[PDB]
């Protein structure tokens, strides 16, 4: 049930200075990156071309080499259009791609944030402002929608190219997408008093961590957030309040796909 | 989808303030100014996305822009220099990609105005030989003694301009090529049917619009001030 | 503007004298322009890798820094972050 | 200089076809427009091509655009005199007002008019106000005939020029000569020009 995400982040500091950087994710694995300094898009995975031929890829990259330069000048020209209404510094963020579902069905999106607020999306055959968006955007929208050729292409990329590509990505990357990596747990404590159960290096993300006295799951166990490691595995911790002296006989228990049913039991 | 420019033709001295105006009624948000110099394609100077805004184009240096209103876009040259001699086009558009162009304004910027002189105009009447030989009648108009070469010659018959049967020298000729600020001559022809010319109720007139000083330009010489004016010559057909 | 959250943690179970990797996970910031340092005993660590900057579904930014480090009894490790949203920079120390 | 046109100038006989070329490196290339500009006038739009491989037409004008080759041509079928004009290629880099137009420098076309019934003559015409002033008018020669400037710098001779009486579907070449002095007559006016043998000189 994997989501393919292109994340464009563009900064516009003043009239002249601008940079645009993207990353691409399939699920929670990075497949591409494209740094403002690079003329071309980089693969972060051996399979990042999916099942596209070299022709199909070059053509796709070229589509984008031109979009990057063009997007930039268009935002600049729109700032000229609104001013002094709106002004630099400006941050535009794009989130685009498609979610793939059982078998054939899919759903594409293209969402735009301005100054970190979601305001615009491509939907159907045109750009439209979403709810809560400021009315002034109605001018940029009307101008963007005048560009018939940009619209036709965006429709083609959302409707056809994106799911086609992702269909092929999932095939090329099954091996990495389905990798199983065992977590490793350790315990530690701090004053307030508070026990910690560190679980690190597991993949994929779904995991279970509860403190326990025997077979008794503790009420107050607090799951922290999933933190990433640099080698594409996950880190999580779980904390539990205790009166000093009560540490005796407490276990951290970890369930996870990689372990094939041998839960990690760590006593204190 | 119509656009007008004023003036259509200007003679100006070095250091003069010149203002070129553009007007459009289409309610087009967007206006543009360009200059056209032979051997170059059109070049963008300034543009505007709406009232009270302007933007530098590719060649802004020496021009200020003014967008006082939706209808009006003005190109202002505060200190005109010979290098701004050109043909200037204005344009307008909505959100779409088309730009609708004005008719263009020709500008010449001179170092000195000391030689600006309006033309004398003469009309020469068809030959009786031509009439009998061809059954056609050819008028000739002559414009002489003018400087600089910024003139529009046009023919009018009974108070309406005629283009059919007309041809005017592509270029004026220099009356004295050996001389720096030589004066110019220009000729033109209007050919009609002999019987049209034979009709004593047809008023023919050659008209030359000269472009010179303005009522405001300074004039330090004893001759009549060479203002932008019309000089013309006229005759009635006869049997 | 939103303030940056800094979280410091190690890749492997820390134990004195044993080579490891240290992470600084910086999140929840806008705008994206940021400066991240990783410190040993107050001094900038020289080989620090950065992930590509990214952002979440709430449009806030995040980035992961890591460096190789050896835990000892006496050496302190910290991650120092400067942003527009903060008067002075924020230092979060590693604590096992 | 991202829009090149060829040829820079051409001369054709009335009735002939011609092809004008445009080659560009503008990116992106949303659309291409051909303008016609008459000497001393404005820009009239003939056609605009918008598709990857595109073909258009407008009377005796047709055009092509190939966006991969970044190439466009403009064909004029059966040229007429009024096609004498500069032809300008323009590329637009957006499908919207966000775009910039990139103008070519143009191609200059001159069409030599067909002269169906030549009747070379030099006539003498009188000033309407001053009886004693006159001009000499060389007319109705065909297009092989060239009008040279005089040996005398006090004699003025204008270059050939074609008028079209659209009403009678009739065209004629003309040139004018006059002079400060009056030891000057029309018989001796076009002396320094190769003028046809049968030229009418009325008494
Ligand atoms: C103060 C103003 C604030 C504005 C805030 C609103 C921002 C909303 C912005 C939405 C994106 C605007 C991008 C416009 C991009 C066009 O400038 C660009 C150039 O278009 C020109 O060239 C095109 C071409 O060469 O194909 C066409 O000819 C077009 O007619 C012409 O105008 N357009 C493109 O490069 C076309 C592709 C658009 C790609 C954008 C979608 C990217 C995400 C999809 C990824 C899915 C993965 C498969
Ligand atoms: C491409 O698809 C849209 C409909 O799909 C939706 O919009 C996409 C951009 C993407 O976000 C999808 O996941 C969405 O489900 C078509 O839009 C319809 O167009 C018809 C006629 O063209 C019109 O009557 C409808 O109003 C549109 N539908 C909606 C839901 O807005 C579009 O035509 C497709 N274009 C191509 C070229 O394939
Ligand atoms: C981000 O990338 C763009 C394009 O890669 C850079 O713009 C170019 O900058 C160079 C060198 O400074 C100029 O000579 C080019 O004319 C620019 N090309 C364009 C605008 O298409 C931009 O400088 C980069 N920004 C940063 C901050 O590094
Ligand atoms: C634009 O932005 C950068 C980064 O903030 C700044 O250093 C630079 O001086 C600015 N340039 C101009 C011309 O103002």
């Amino acid at each position: 049930n994997y989501t393919f995400r292109c994340l464009q982040m563009s900064s516009f500091a003043n009239r002249s200075w601008s940079r645009t950087d993207s990353v691409v994710w399939l699920g929670d694995l990075q497949t591409h990156r494209w740094s403002n300094d690079s003329a071309t898009i980089s693969f972060t995975k051996p399979w990042s071309q999916g099942k596209l031929s070299n022709q199909q890829w070059e053509k796709l990259q070229h589509m984008f080499q031109v979009y990057r330069v063009s997007f930039t000048r268009d935002i600049q020209e729109l700032v000229k259009m609104m001013s002094p209404k709106e002004d630099y510094p400006i941050e535009i963020q794009l989130s685009a791609g498609c979610e793939m579902y059982p078998g054939n069905a899919s759903e594409s999106f293209l969402h735009v944030a301005f100054q970190g607020k979601y305001v615009v999306r491509f939907w159907g055959t045109s750009w439209q402002t979403v709810p809560g968006a400021p009315s002034w955007l109605d001018l940029p929208i009307k101008v963007l929608n005048a560009d018939q050729g940009t619209s036709a292409t965006v429709q083609m990329l959302l409707n056809d190219t994106c799911p086609l590509f992702v269909r092929g990505l999932l095939e090329a990357g099954k091996s990495d997408l389905e990798k199983q990596e065992k977590p490793v747990a350790w315990l530690s404590s701090v004053p307030s008093r508070q026990l910690v159960c560190h679980v690190s290096g597991f993949y994929p993300k779904p995991v279970w961590v509860m403190w326990m006295r025997g077979d008794q799951e503790q009420q107050g166990t607090h799951r922290g957030d999933f933190l990433p490691n640099a080698d594409e595995t996950w880190y999580l911790q779980a904390t539990l309040d205790v009166e000093a002296g009560e540490e005796a006989g407490l276990a951290c228990r970890v369930k996870h796909s990689s372990l094939g049913g041998q839960d990690i039991i760590l006593y204190w | 989808a119509a656009v007008t420019q004023s003036p259509r033709n200007k003679v100006a001295v070095t250091g003069g303030k010149v203002t070129l105006s553009c007007n459009q009624t289409n309610n087009h948000n967007n206006m543009y100014w360009y200059r056209q110099d032979t051997g170059h394609g059109l070049r963008l100077i300034h543009y505007s996305y709406g009232a009270g805004s302007t933007e530098k184009g590719d060649i802004p240096d020496g021009y200020k822009a003014s967008r006082p209103s939706q209808e009006n876009f003005s190109l202002i040259l505060e200190l005109a220099t010979p290098s701004q001699t050109s043909v200037y086009f204005c344009a307008s558009g909505d959100e779409g990609y088309t730009q609708y162009f004005g008719p263009g304004t020709r500008l010449l910027v001179l170092e000195d105005l000391r030689n600006v002189t309006p033309p004398k105009v003469s009309l020469f009447e068809p030959s009786k030989a031509e009439i009998s030989h061809t059954q056609k009648a050819t008028l000739v108009c002559l414009a002489t003694g003018f400087y600089p070469d910024h003139v529009e010659l046009s023919w009018w018959v009974n108070g309406k301009e005629v283009h059919s049967g007309v041809c005017t020298d592509p270029q004026p000729l220099k009356e004295q090529p050996a001389l720096n600020d030589s004066r110019y001559s220009l000729s033109s022809r209007l050919r009609v049917s002999a019987t049209f010319w034979q009709n004593p109720r047809n008023h023919f007139r050659c008209q030359v619009q000269f472009y010179g000083l303005s009522e405001n330009d300074e004039w330090t010489q004893d001759r009549a001030k060479p203002v932008t004016q019309i000089v013309s010559a006229e005759a009635w057909g006869r049997a | 503007q939103k303030t940056p959250q800094i979280q410091v943690y190690s890749r492997h179970p820390p134990e004195n004298g044993k080579p490891n990797i240290l992470n600084c996970y910086v999140t929840q910031f806008h705008p994206p322009h940021i400066e991240i340092q990783m410190l040993k005993n107050g001094k900038k660590i020289p080989k620090v890798e950065m992930s590509d900057m990214s952002f979440s579904k709430d449009w806030s930014f995040y980035i992961l820094a890591h460096t190789e480090f050896t835990p000892t009894e006496t050496d302190t490790y910290a991650c120092r972050v400067k942003h527009a949203s903060m008067a002075e920079p924020k230092t979060v120390y590693w604590d096992r | 200089t991202q829009v090149e046109q060829s040829p820079q100038s051409l001369v054709v006989r009335q009735g002939e076809n011609c092809v004008l070329q445009c080659n560009y490196s503008v990116t992106p290339d949303n659309h291409l427009r051909w303008f016609k500009q008459d000497t001393g006038k404005g820009l009239v739009s003939l056609t605009v091509l918008v598709d990857q491989k595109d073909k258009t037409s407008n009377g005796r004008y047709s055009a092509t655009l190939d966006k991969d080759a970044k190439h466009s041509t403009l064909h004029i079928t059966a040229t007429l005199l009024d096609d004498t004009a500069t032809y300008i290629c323009v590329v637009g880099d957006r499908g919207s007002a966000l775009g910039r137009l990139h103008f070519g420098a143009g191609t200059q076309l001159i069409v030599i008019p067909d002269i169906q019934n030549p009747d070379p003559a030099v006539y003498q015409l009188r000033d309407s106000k001053s009886s004693d002033k006159s001009v000499c008018l060389f007319t109705d020669f065909d297009s092989q005939t060239n009008v040279s400037q005089s040996k005398d710098s006090d004699v003025y001779i204008t270059d050939k020029c074609v008028l079209d009486m659209r009403s009678m579907d009739f065209k004629s070449n003309s040139a004018v000569a006059w002079s400060n002095k009056s030891d000057f007559a029309c018989a001796n006016a076009f002396n320094n020009s190769i003028i046809p043998e049968d030229t009418f000189f009325p008494s």
